[PDB]
């Protein structure tokens, strides 16, 4: 059987009509490379849950995608990240949710996956596990874009 | 919220979720991306599942874990069990949105009910597919 | 961790549990009981379930919706999908943990593969029933 | 008609050996009156959803179980308290985790799923939250036990 990656970007108002080709290849050749990391690591005998977690990790560091760099904000103009990973073959999971002090939720998420027992830690408690298990601390205004603020002031 | 799920060449699933939320959502507000069964979601007797929409709708339906289940249980198709998930009980919810799924067998769907999603997919040692909007 | 449920004189069904988690509990990690799906779950068309146990099996499992899923497309009875799950899927994956249900028809079940659950029950007009240990 | 209650206060934490009649008793009874104010409840007609947040309610309330008064305690000596809440009929529902100030957990479960547009809220932002709609802060050591606080010495 052959092995396969599917990968998306979030769904929702994606108006063709506001778009030029141009601006839609831009979102087309992201994709596009992510998609072919993880097909050249699948093809390379890579497992299926090192490469949706490195495929998610190159979609957190993309700004166009609403995932670590690039999350939209809150209310309060912060920025909360949540992320889960889950492995088919032991049926373990690992996810973190609230968490503002991680570049990579997904990395997180597997951390908790690998090296505790639990299956999901919020907030503080997540990045304390996370810290000191030789993650870095960060600062949240690295995932902010003006993209995604000027869409918060339009929401407000 | 982005997402990936794959079928390795030792037939093993996985699947993984990532999100920023909602635009304006309440502090403390938790989605369905770190919710397992809701927006992630991985069984080898079945299917890789990650999620993208209005959160709320994919909890409270069990997305990610229903379409295993339909297929599981109900011995429906991937394609069959993903459109009875995205084109009608997520709309009779008020839920907006779509998922990626690979079954254990390697088959793909890219459900959506929106007007876009931003996806792309592809076998092992083949040209991968892109896209923005419905097919 | 605690828990009720409940089908009503108009035919809705609820459940609700609620928890201080574990002694000595890593500060942040969430167990099954707030999660929808795993803890708490209730369809007016299927079951009400409230669960209780080691919490990780009980999120990777899906328990609560596992017996809805396995009711509605397995066409189990509740007896039948309670034994499934408590009994078979979830000792298999080191849990151990009981849960209540109470389906659309008005059955009701309190199974566990501890040693004990503190439980309840009882039909409207009726004496209720506790219990404590096994039998 | 098939109207019916049913109540836990949590399965593993129980061994014959360990335990004397009169503890078994206290259990019984405390079990016997919450799930009777549930029958009475629906005997009456009210709603599954008022029944099992009142069950639940007085669960939390009864400092014999691991919620709410009684709850147990985190390595920090700190309580952590989740619930959630469903709805059978419009099939939503409420939940929170993570919280240290609100009495009842259930109750403000029941204030997400009816007063947010979300289905769950996490820490000091539910707090905030259950607060902002008129929800009492209570001080964190009002649900410290010495029961719970002997078991936690003893874990360690
Ligand atoms: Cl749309
Ligand atoms: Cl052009
Ligand atoms: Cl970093
Ligand atoms: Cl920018
Ligand atoms: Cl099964
Ligand atoms: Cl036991
Ligand atoms: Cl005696
Ligand atoms: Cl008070
Ligand atoms: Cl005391
Ligand atoms: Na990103
Ligand atoms: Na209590």
């Amino acid at each position: 059987g052959k092995a396969v990656i599917a990968i998306h970007g979030g769904a929702g108002a994606i108006s063709r009509a506001q778009m030029s080709l141009q601006q839609e290849l831009r979102y087309i050749e992201a994709l596009s490379a992510i998609v072919e990391t993880g097909q050249k690591m699948l093809e390379a005998g890579e497992s299926a849950l090192d490469v949706v977690t490195e495929a998610v990790r190159l979609l957190e560091e993309c700004p166009l995608f609403n995932a670590g760099i690039g999350a939209v904000f809150t209310r309060d103009e912060t920025h909360e990240l949540d992320a889960c990973v889950m492995d088919g073959n032991t049926l373990k999971a690992g996810a973190v949710a609230g968490v503002s002090h991680l570049r990579n939720p997904v990395l997180a998420a597997r951390l908790v996956m690998e090296q505790s027992p639990h299956v999901m830690m919020i907030g503080e408690g997540a990045e304390n596990f996370a810290f000191a298990r030789g993650m870095e601390r960060v600062s949240p205004e690295i995932f902010s874009t003006s993209l995604r603020y000027e869409q918060l002031l339009a929401a407000r | 919220t982005v997402g990936a799920v794959a079928l390795d060449l030792d037939g093993n699933l996985a699947a993984a979720t990532s999100t920023g939320g909602m635009t304006n959502k309440l502090p403390g507000r938790v989605g369905d991306s770190p919710l397992v069964g809701a927006g992630c979601y991985a069984n080898n007797a079945s299917v890789a599942v990650s999620c993208t929409g209005t959160g709320e709708v994919f909890i409270r339906a069990l997305a990610a874990y229903d379409i295993a289940a339909l297929m599981d249980y109900g011995g429906l198709s991937l394609a069959e069990a993903c459109e009875r998930v995205v084109m009608e009980k997520l709309p009779a919810l008020g839920g907006s949105g779509g998922l990626i799924a690979i079954d254990h067998e390697g088959n793909v769907a890219l459900p959506f009910n929106t007007e876009g999603m931003y996806r792309a997919w592809g076998y092992a040692g083949d040209t991968p597919t892109t896209g923005i909007y419905r097919e």
